[PDB]
């Protein structure tokens, strides 16, 4: 049977007690899911071949399991291997035994590695605790280090594979060098012990990890898609999230629905299939109009005896647009074939036609006895032997060079007066080698000057139309589809590209050659995962393929197989964004959640339409709807019905933005000589560049001291809270400050700056270069300074960001904070019980929240993970030779001369320099925009919480009364309250009413109705009250408008 | 329309002498340089003789040469070779060889008769 390896492919490439933070390496990895050969019973276990990886695991009850033999022939032939466990000492022999179909020691032969160590252990794991034990081994040969991993899983589950994690660290090793190909299982059978057999990959993991220096993450690239989240994304707890896999992405999809169905013509068959043709003398000059042959058709053709080509592969047939042709037509010798090439030497080679000391695309020939070699013989060309003028390249000589100097002994005319160089060459059809008259022509190709769009006369997006062969070996490397293109044309040949070097097909007059570029199959990859958390189930996005074409490489198979690997399900689907290998498409278009395109997501409930039906969607799949938030809400026309409130509703958030880097300055010399005279001197002679870089990051490092000064000096003296928290009712018994505990952060913040990923990128971390000056405000002084934030929000008025904190109530600051927003202090000097219960509670329930909700903070903790993927980035790209032999530089200094060393040195400091400039400014873009976070954060503190702005969407959601702050190691939280009347009901209302012949309108309140009578209220807060003449105003007369009514005034 | 159609050829009997024409049918003739050349029968072709582009010489074979005579007329585009002064070694048909263009330069092939 074949059972995924879930989590089976992860380990510790080399010595690594890493802790919590994000890292990769490069080596070779057992893929994930991947399927495992089962082998339990003979109905032992077949030789399996290595595969450059293997793998295995074994789910014992009790101690049976024996050692293993590895080699090329497992025979005292070639160099083997073998594994023998002792129960008392583990060995490894490297030894040739006599092959034995069943085994254990047959032969003992050239035994060149010995080794004793504790043996590989065993059962009570498998029997002791009533449970069993899985026992994962990973073996791997690189460079001859033969990479033994192992240890112990125990699992109550032995039906398949189950869920469940460890870590993998080395046992032993042998420097072997064999070359392995072939292995086998020893044991001294219907019904034995249930292992895996899982094949590996030379692939590259993301490696993160706990407190304690174990494995936790790593994912595959390729084959599980749900644990190949990447074989790079640091997590498997990941959440519902598109990850982009891999660069072997997509095939097309359909388009709009234009349709070519229309070929030209051009007579271009006389430059090759004119059977009377130009002597080799007077090669025959001419240029053609648009028209082509599909230059495959003459690749593949036997009929060119002679398919020569000097500069260009034949197999590279479709982008080819080349500037200028000129066909040079001429007859050649029967032995001549090979003197064709550019810059020969020979008589005819530089004497009749030469091609100079440069490429020729292609010069195809083909012996044509036939056609022109008669019974009488052929008898109508000629050849210049060495008797003339020594013919620069490309020069037609048609002059009669009776002479070249008419009285020199040499040739002149003494000794030789009859010589004349048109020296005339006759054949035969049946002559033989030597004399056979091959069609032989010159193609001479120019460059450098194509600007067009008419090397794309074409249109048909289909699937494909043809074989599997040479669509498009186009797009380096090759990929494409065939198809009829549909246009007219003009005098030019052979040349154009659709855009500024978008080269795309030549054309027809008869073929089909098209591209309008015929696909590099595309860009794509989406994989779905909801998490290894709470789902195992997984699918596939390919951004813009035809589904029913296989989207990756189209069933390219040549891997492991797996139903989403191997793509054939018939749970598709077609987006905008191309297939959906996974999905079970339906239309009940609920929330967006984890995205695929254009408007489709993912993300159902766990019954949905049957019990096997899980929190992530379509177990064993996963489904993608069409997106909505949701549906309509409509409201409608009042024309003066007041739907008034007489309740109300509020929330709590969180919002969080960062207000600094972890403060880092980079000595620029330091960051790249490392206080080395080589360095130094060099780049005290290379250019002035670090002093600048050095001046911006110090800019940068005094601006987030200014930040924090800003976003913590918006008050000149600092105010206390008061002594005892009793605020008119008003409980909040969380924010202010520890009044004795150690560090005096508030309830809230306190479980803040402990339930931050006390790791929090484990950045507790100088290297080189590098440096953390700690800013100016100390962590306390922050906390100081949410005192005072407090002490003036609920302590002073809207005044503690206007100069100096008053000794002023919170009932009565909530009872102006009321009358100042329209709705009058009647509200909590009513309800300011109710509305400090509703606050308070709301606040409290708030911090549940903050304490359960962890990485909801993710953009304070994203921040530091940016400038740790800054550093990050920054040390492996230290990490990157840039053309040394290697991006050390001391070795480098010492492994070459002076010359040598100085110049690698030179462009090892160099690279790492541009790196670091890309760095910095990279940083200085952060930088700016983090400055512009800095300005944000002071600014909701100043607005929302000095005293009370009108902004809208800044500070929570409409009506705006005060705000809070917080505090954070890099970045900082933030709450504000959210005020929402409720409770609609309709009721009558008018803009005028006629009595005594003038026009009544209130000052501030409406008239509303009841049904029968008319009263004047508020418009968030419906209150009756008599329509009298004390709060209201009468003037002029009932204007024309709808709705005059009765029901005077009193 | 440059289709060289050779004439003037035919049967001549020993000792008298033949008007040779050939016209590039609609297109130029003059600056062509002429170039005639026997076949015999049984036998390899042989270098008679031949013009100049620019008419005033009329560069003929290596052996004695006054036998043979050559001219251009622009107002009717075709060779006036004024065969003279026979051998019986001419027997052949000869082409125009027109070798400006394309050189080598033919498409009927006109035959000369050398009879007793």
């Amino acid at each position: 049977a074949y059972t995924n390896s879930f989590t089976r492919g992860v380990y510790y490439p080399d010595k690594v007690f890493r802790s919590s933070v994000l890292h990769s390496t490069q080596d070779l990895f057992l893929p994930f899911f991947s399927n495992v050969t089962w082998f339990h019973a003979i109905h032992d276990n077949p030789v399996l071949p290595f595969n450059d990886g293997v793998y295995f695991a074994s789910t014992e009850k009790s101690n049976i399991i024996r050692g293993w033999i590895f080699g090329t022939t497992l025979d005292s032939k070639t160099q083997s291997l073998l594994i023998v466990n002792n129960a008392t000492n583990v060995v490894i022999k490297v030894c040739e035994f006599q092959f034995c179909n069943d085994p254990v020691y047959s032969s003992a032969n050239n035994c060149t590695f010995e080794y004793v160590s504790q043996p590989f252990l065993m059962d009570l794991e498998g029997k002791q605790g009533n449970f069993k034990n899985l026992r994962e081994f990973v073996f791997k040969n690189i460079d001859g280090y033969f990479k033994i991993y192992s240890k112990h899983t125990p699992i109550n589950l032995v039906r398949d594979l189950p869920q469940g994690f460890s870590a993998l660290e080395p046992l032993v090793d042998l420097p072997i060098g064999i070359n392995i190909t072939r292995f086998q299982t020893l044991l001294a059978t219907a019904g034995a012990a249930a292992y895996y057999v899982g094949y590996l990959q030379p692939r590259t993991f993301l490696l993160k990890y706990n407190e304690n220096g174990t494995i936790t993450d790593a994912v595959d690239c390729a084959l599980d898609p749900l644990s190949e989240t990447k074989c790079t994304l640091k997590s498997f707890t990941v959440e519902k999230g598109i990850y982009q896999t891999s660069n072997f992405r997509v095939q097309p999809t359909e388009s709009i629905v234009r349709f070519p169905n229309i070929t030209n013509l051009c007579p271009f068959g006389e430059v090759f299939n004119a059977t009377r043709f130009a002597s080799v003398y007077a090669w025959n000059r001419k240029r053609i109009s648009n028209c082509v042959a599909d230059y495959s058709v003459l690749y593949n053709s036997a009929s060119f005896s002679t398919f020569k080509c000097y500069g260009v592969s034949p197999t590279k047939l479709n982008d080819l647009c080349f500037t200028n042709v000129y066909a040079d037509s001429f007859v050649i010798r029967g032995d001549e074939v090979r003197q064709i090439a550019p810059g020969q030497t020979g008589k005819i080679a530089d004497y009749n036609y030469k091609l100079p000391d440069d490429f020729t695309g292609c010069v195809i020939a083909w012996n044509s006895n036939n056609l022109d070699s008669k019974v009488g013989g052929n008898y109508n060309y000629l050849y210049r032997l060495f008797r003339k003028s020594n013919l620069k390249p490309f020069e037609r000589d048609i002059s009669t060079e009776i002479y070249q100097a008419g009285s020199t002994p040499c040739n002149g005319v003494e000794g030789f007066n009859c010589y004349f160089p048109l020296q005339s060459y006759g054949f035969q059809p049946t002559n033989g080698v030597g004399y056979q008259p091959y069609r032989v022509v010159v193609l001479s190709f120019e460059l450098l000057h194509a600007p067009a769009t008419v090397c794309g006369p074409k249109k048909s997006t289909n699937l494909v139309k043809n074989k599997c062969v040479n669509f498009n070996f186009n797009g380096l490397t090759g990929t494409g589809v065939l198809t009829e293109s549909n246009k007219k044309f003009l005098p030019f040949q052979q040349f154009g590209r659709d855009i500024a070097d978008t080269t795309d097909a030549v054309r027809d007059p008869q073929t089909l050659e098209i591209l309008d570029i015929t696909p590099c199959s595309f860009g794509g990859v989406s994989v779905i995962t909801p998490g290894t958390n709470t789902s195992n189930q997984v699918a596939v996005l390919y951004q813009d393929v035809n589904c029913t074409e296989v989207p990756v490489a189209i069933h390219a198979d040549q891997l492991t197989p797996t139903w989403r690997v191997y793509s054939t399900g018939s749970n598709v689907f077609q987006t905008r964004a191309g297939c959906l290998i996974g999905a079970e498409h339906v239309n009940n278009s609920y929330e967006c959640d984890i995205p695929i395109g254009a408007g489709i997501c993912a993300s159902y409930q766990t019954q949905t339409n049957s019990p096997r039906r899980a929190r992530s969607v379509a177990s064993q799949s996963i489904i993608a709807y069409t997106m909505s938030l949701g549906a309509e809400n409509s409201v409608a026309y009042s024309n003066n019905s007041i739907a008034i409130p007489t309740n109300f509703t509020i929330s709590v958030t969180t919002e969080i933005l960062p207000v600094s880097m972890t403060k880092t300055s980079v000595d620029c010399t330091m960051y790249i000589c490392g206080d080395s005279t080589e360095c130094s001197n060099l780049l005290l002679q290379y250019g002035s560049f670090c002093t600048q870089l050095n001046r911006a990051l110090t800019g940068i490092a005094v601006e987030q001291d200014k930040n924090t000064q800003e976003v913590f000096a918006q008050v000149k003296q600092i105010y206390k809270t008061p002594p005892i928290k009793d605020f008119g009712g008003f409980n909040f018994s969380q924010i202010l400050p520890d009044p004795s505990k150690p560090s005096k952060r508030s309830f809230i913040e306190d479980l803040l700056f402990n339930k931050v990923t006390l790791a929090d990128a484990g950045f507790i971390q100088k290297f080189n270069g590098l440096t953390v000056l700690p800013p100016l405000l100390t962590d306390e002084m922050i906390a100081q300074y949410t005192s005072a934030l407090l002490a003036g929000t609920i302590t002073s008025g809207w005044t503690f960001g206007a100069g100096a904190a008053l000794q002023i109530p919170f009932a009565m600051q909530m009872a102006y904070r009321f009358n100042g927003i329209g709705v009058t202090q009647n509200v909590l000097y009513e309800n300011q019980k109710l509305i400090a219960n509703q606050f308070n509670s709301a606040i409290g329930k708030i911090q549940d929240s903050l304490s359960s909700t962890a990485s909801a903070l993710g953009k304070l903790q994203d921040v530091v993970n940016q400038n740790a993927q800054a550093l990050n980035t920054l040390v492996k790209q230290l990490s990157s030779n840039f053309g040394a032999i290697s991006s050390v530089l001391n070795d480098i200094l010492s492994r070459l001369d002076k010359v040598e060393a100085e110049v690698q040195i030179d462009r090892l400091i160099t690279g790492r320099l541009q790196s670091l400039q890309t760095y910095v400014t990279q940083q200085l873009i952060r930088a700016a925009e983090i400055r512009a976070s800095a300005n944000l954060a002071a600014t909701k503190m100043s607005e929302c919480v000095l005293g009370q702005s009108k902004r809208v969407d800044f500070c929570g959601k409409g009506y705006h009364l005060m705000s809070f702050p917080q505090s954070a190691p890099h970045g900082v939280v933030f709450l504000h309250v959210t005020y929402v009347p409720a409770q609609e009901k309709n009721f009558t209302t008018a803009p005028a009413i006629c009595h005594d012949g003038k026009a009544h309108f209130p000052r501030e309140g409406v008239f509303v109705s009841n049904g029968t009578h008319w009263f004047v209220t508020q418009r968030n807060f419906y209150e009756p009250q008599i329509i009298t003449t004390d709060n209201t105003f009468v003037s002029g007369n009932c204007d024309v408008v709808i709705g005059i009514v009765n029901n005077t005034v009193y | 329309e440059v289709q060289l159609v050779e004439s003037g050829g035919g049967q001549v009997e020993t000792g008298g002498s033949l008007r040779l024409s050939c016209q590039a049918s609609g297109s130029t003739f003059s600056d062509y340089v002429m170039a005639w050349f026997r076949q015999r029968p049984g036998k390899e072709r042989e270098f008679v003789a031949t013009i100049s582009r620019n008419g005033g010489t009329t560069t003929y074979g290596s052996s004695v040469k006054g036998r043979f005579t050559i001219s251009r007329d622009n107002a009717k585009s075709t060779v006036y070779l004024q065969m003279n002064s026979l051998k019986p070694e001419d027997t052949a048909v000869y082409y125009c060889y027109a070798v400006g263009g394309d050189g080598d330069s033919w498409g009927q092939g006109t035959q000369v008769t050398v009879s007793s």
